[PDB]
C-alpha cells in the first residue's frame, strides 16, 4: 500500500525554468506559474493536434487497497469474536 | 522575464521581413509606425526604460517630462511619501488630507501648492537617431515580424491581392506568437519569484508598500523564535 | 533545555541555523511541560 | 483544415 | 534531461534539410536566423552555457558581460548572499534593507553603491567561427529541421507555390515534434529526480535555498533517530 | 479474495526511464512524471488512431467478493441466533 | 523487455524497404540518418550499450568519454557513493555538502576538486564498420521500415508525387507500429517483474537505492518471524 | 491454449495465398520475412520451443546459446535458486547480495563470478531446412494469410494498383482475425484453468514461486482439518 | 441571443470561508495555549 500517485506532465512549465525550482516555488507558494503558449502546445492551440493535450486533467494510479485492508480488519474482528464465543469467554468477561 | 532585454536597432526587423517577396515594399517609415503600434498593443513593461525625474509644483500644477508615457509612482521629495490617484472633483477650486495627483497631458495636477515631487516614469529606449530601439528577443522579433506581415496582408486582402487562406494562416500564426510573446515577457524569473514569494507568505501581512516605492514588497518576513 | 523551551536543531537533523528566526529555525511548543508538572504536583501533595 |  | 548535449556545427542541419528538393535555396545565412528563432521559441535551459563572472558596482550600476542572455542568480561577492528582484521605484534616487537588482541592457541596477557582485548567467555555445553551436540530439535536429521547413513552406504558401495540404501536414508534424522536443529536454534524469525527491520530502521544510545558490536544494533531509 | 487490480499501461513512461526506477520514484514522491509526446502517442495526437488511447482512464479487475463475504457472515449470525433460540438458550442467558 | 536484443547490421532494413518499388532510391547513407533519428525519437534504453568508465577530476571538471550519450549514474570511486544533479549556481566559484555533478558536452562539472569518479553511461552498439547496429526484432524492424517509408512519402507528398490517401495510410500504420514497438521494449519480463515486485512490497520502505547503484532495488524484503 | 501446436512447413501458407490471382508474385522468400514479422508482432509464447541449456560464467559474463530469443528464467545450477533482473548500475566494477542477471546480445551479465547457470529460453521451431516452422491452426494460418495479403495490398495501394475499398476491407478482415488469433492462443485450456485456479485460491497466499521455476504455481493449497 | 437571457451576474467573493477559517484557527490557538499553560476551559469557570 502506497498512496495515490499523480501522473504529472511538464509540458507547461515556463521557459528557462528548471523543474526542480519550479516545483520548489510551487511548494512554497502553493501556486505554480505555467505557460499555456509554449511552443510544445502549438499543435493543440492551432488545431493541428488533439485538443486533449491541453485538457483532460492529470491521471491517477489509484489502487483500492484501503477497502481490502478494511475487509481484512473486519474479518479479524469477526474471527476473534467467534473464537471468544465458542470458548465461552465473552469480551465483557475478559474485563 | 527570464531573459535580458538586449537592444538592437529597428532595421533588424526589416532584415527578416524582406525575406518574404511579398513584403519588399516595406520601409523603415512603415516599420516605425507598426513597431510603435505593436509596442503599445502588447503593453509589456519590460520594454520601456525606467526613469526618475524631479519637478516643481507651482500651484497644484507641475510640468511633466517630455518622454513620459506612464507613471510608476509620484512621491513628495522631502518626505518620500507616495501620492495616490486624485478622486476629488474640485481639487484646487476653493469655496467661499493626504496628497494625491492627476496627470492628463504635459501637466500633473497635484493637491499640493508648492513642493517638489519625484516622478518615476517609463519611456521608450531611443537610438542614436531619435528612433525606437527594439529588443532582440527572437520571440519578440518573430511576433513583430508577424504583426507587420498580418497588417500588410490585411491591406492586400482588402484589395484582393492575397488569398483568404493566406491571411487566415497569417492571423493564426500571429495570434499564437502574440500569446507566446506575452508569456515570455511576463512570466517571472527566479529572482522575481523570490520577490513574489516574500510578498506572498506573511504571517503578519504587509499592506503599506505603496507608501514606500514598493521597496519592501519582496522583502522576506522574519519571525523571531520564542 | 527542552523543558526550558530551547530547541537544538542539531538534535533532530543535520544542519547543512544560528539566527533566531523561524524561516530557517524551528519553533518549540512546550507540550511536555504539563505532563511533568502533573507528576511533580502529585509528588508535592503526597 | 483543423480537426485531428 | 536524460541525454547529454553533444555539440555539433550548424551545417549539420543543412545536411538534412537539403535532402528535400524544395529546400535547396536554403543557406547558412537563413539557417542561422531560423536556428536562433527556434532556440528562443523553445526556451530550453539545457541548450545554453552556464557561466559565472564577477563585476564591479560603481554606484547602483554595473557593467554586464557581453554574451549574457539570462541571469540565474546575482549575489554579493564577499558574503555570498543572493540578490532578489528590485521592486523599488526610486532605488538610488534620494529624498531631501536587503540587497536587490534589476537588469535591462548592458547595465545591472543594484541597490548597493560600491561592491563586487557575482552573476551566474546563461550564454550560447559558439563555434570556432563566431556562430551558434547546436545540440546533435536527433529529436532536436528533427524539430529544427521541421521548424525551418515549416517557415519556408509558409512563405511558399503565401505565394501559392505549395498546396495547403502540404503546409497543413508540415504544421502538424512540426507541432508534434515540438512537443516531443520540449519533453525530451525538460523531463528530469535519474539524478535530477533524486535531487527533486530530496527537495520534495522534508519533514522540516527548507524554504531558504535562494539565499544560497540553490546549493542545498536537492540535499537529502536527515532526521536523527531518538 | 484479493484486492482490486489496476490495469496499468506504460505507454507514457518517459524516454530513457526504466519502469522499475520510474515506479520507485512514484512511490517515494507520489508524483510520476509522464511524457504525453512520446512517439507511441503520435497516432492519437495527430488523429490517425482512436483518441481513447490517450484517455479513458485505467481499468480495474474488481470482483464484488466483499458483499458475498458479508452475506455469509450475516447468514452465520442468523443461524447461530436460530440455534440459540431453538435450544432455549438466549445470548443474554449465556453471559 | 521480454525478448533479447540480437544485433544485426544496418542493411537488413534496406533488404526490406527496397521491396517497395517507390523506395528504390534509398541508400545506406539515408538509412543511417533515419535510423539514428528513429533511435532517438523512440528513446528506448534497451537499444543502448551499458558501459562503466572511470575518469579523473582535475578541479571540479573532468573529461568525458567519447561515445557517451546518457549517464545512468556517477559515483565516487573510493566510497562508491552516488552523485546527484547539481542545483548550485556558483559551484566552484568562491566568495571573498554532499557531492553532485553536471554534464553538458565533453565535460562533467562535479562539486569535488580532485577525485576519481565512476560513470555508468549508455552508448550505441557499433559495427565492424563504425556504424550503428540495430536490433533484429521484427517489430523494431517493421517500425523502422515504416518510419523511413513515412519520411520518404512525406517528401514525395510535398512534391505531389504520392496521393494524400497513401500518406495517410502510411502515417496510420507507422503510428500503430510505433506504439506497439514502444510497448514491446518497455513492458517488463518475468524477472523484471520479480524485481519490480520486490521493489513494490516493503513493509519497511526502502528509499535509499540511489546511494548504491540501485543494486538492492529489486532485492526482496525479508521480515523475521516472531 | 485449447488446441495443440501441430507443426507444418512454411509453403502451406503459399498454398492458400496463391489462390488469390493478385498474390501470384509471392514467394517463399517473401513468406519467410512476413511470417517472421507476424510471429513477432503477435508475440504468442505457445509458438516458440521451450529449451533449457546450461552455460558457464567466466567473470560476471557468460556466452549465450545461438537460437535464444527470450529467457523464461535463469537460475544457479548448484542451488536451483532463480535469478532476477539486475538493477545495479556498477555490477562487476569495483570501488577502491542476491544474484541477478542482465542479457543484451550473445552475452549474459550476471552478478556472480564463476558458476554454472541454467537458462530456460524460447526458440523457433525449425524445419529440416533451416527455416521457420508454422502452426497448422487454420486460425493462425488464416491470420498469417491475411497479414501477408494486407502488406501486399498496402504496397499495391501505394502504387495505385488496388482500390482504397479493397485495402480497407483487407485491413478490417486482418484486424478481426488478428484479435481472434490472439484470443485463440492465449485463452487457457481446462488444465491451465486448474493451474490458474490453484494459483488463485490460497487461504495462505504463496508469493515465492519465482525462487523455484514456478514449479508450484498451480499446485493446490491444502488446509488440514481441525 | 444571450442579450435577452443569461440571467444577472454576481461579483461574489468567498470571504466568509476565509473568516470561518481564521475564527477556527483562533479557537485552536486559544485552546492550545490553555492546554500548555495547564489551565483548561473547565478550570477557568
Amino acid at each position: 500500500n502506497w498512496g495515490s500517485i499523480l501522473e504529472l506532465d511538464l509540458s507547461k512549465v515556463p521557459k528557462g525554468w528548471d523543474v526542480g525550482k519550479w516545483m520548489y516555488y510551487a511548494r512554497v507558494n502553493h501556486i505554480a506559474v505555467i505557460d499555456s503558449f509554449k511552443e510544445g502546445t502549438i499543435g493543440a492551440s492551432t488545431g493541428k493536434l488533439a485538443g486533449a493535450l491541453n485538457n483532460a486533467g492529470k491521471g491517477m494510479i489509484e489502487t483500492n487497497i484501503g477497502n481490502y485492508i478494511q475487509q481484512q480488519i473486519n474479518l479479524l474482528e469477526f474471527i476473534k469474536m467467534e473464537m471468544a464465543d465458542v470458548a465461552g469467554i465473552s469480551k465483557q468477561r475478559e474485563g | 522575464m527570464v531573459n535580458n532585454i538586449n537592444w538592437v536597432k529597428l532595421p533588424v526587423i526589416l532584415d527578416r521581413l524582406l525575406r518574404h517577396p511579398l513584403l519588399t515594399d516595406l520601409n523603415l517609415e512603415t516599420a516605425i509606425q507598426y513597431t510603435l503600434d505593436f509596442i503599445s498593443a502588447m503593453g509589456l513593461p519590460n520594454v520601456y526604460v525606467d526613469k526618475i525625474e524631479t519637478i516643481d509644483i507651482k500651484e497644484y500644477r507641475g510640468e511633466l517630462p517630455c518622454d513620459l508615457i506612464s507613471i510608476n509612482q509620484v512621491r513628495l521629495h522631502k518626505n518620500g511619501i507616495a501620492l495616490r490617484a486624485m478622486t476629488d472633483n474640485f481639487n484646487a477650486y476653493p469655496t467661499h488630507g493626504e496628497p494625491s495627483f492627476k496627470t492628463q497631458g504635459r501637466v500633473i495636477f497635484t493637491s499640493i501648492k508648492h513642493e517638489k515631487v519625484d516622478i518615476s516614469y517609463k519611456a521608450i529606449m531611443l537610438d542614436d537617431e531619435g528612433l525606437p530601439l527594439i529588443p532582440d528577443n527572437p520571440i519578440f522579433l518573430k511576433t513583430l515580424e508577424l504583426y507587420i506581415k498580418k497588417e500588410w496582408f490585411t491591406i492586400l486582402f482588402d484589395m484582393g491581392k492575397i488569398s483568404p487562406a493566406v491571411l487566415n494562416n497569417t492571423q493564426q500564426e500571429y495570434a499564437f506568437k502574440a500569446g507566446q510573446c506575452n508569456n515570455e515577457f511576463v512570466i517571472p524569473s527566479v529572482s522575481e519569484m523570490e520577490a513574489i514569494t516574500n510578498m506572498w507568505n506573511q504571517l503578519i501581512p504587509r499592506v503599506t508598500e505603496f507608501r514606500r516605492g514598493f521597496k519592501n514588497l519582496g522583502d522576506k518576513e522574519y519571525i523571531r523564535v520564542h | 533545555d527542552l523543558l526550558n523551551g530551547r530547541l537544538h536543531m542539531s538534535d533532530l537533523e543535520l544542519v547543512l541555523i544560528k539566527a533566531a528566526y523561524i524561516p530557517d529555525r524551528l519553533q518549540h511548543y512546550p507540550i511536555m511541560n504539563s505532563k511533568l508538572n502533573v507528576l511533580r504536583g502529585e509528588e508535592s501533595k503526597r | 483544415t483543423s480537426l485531428p
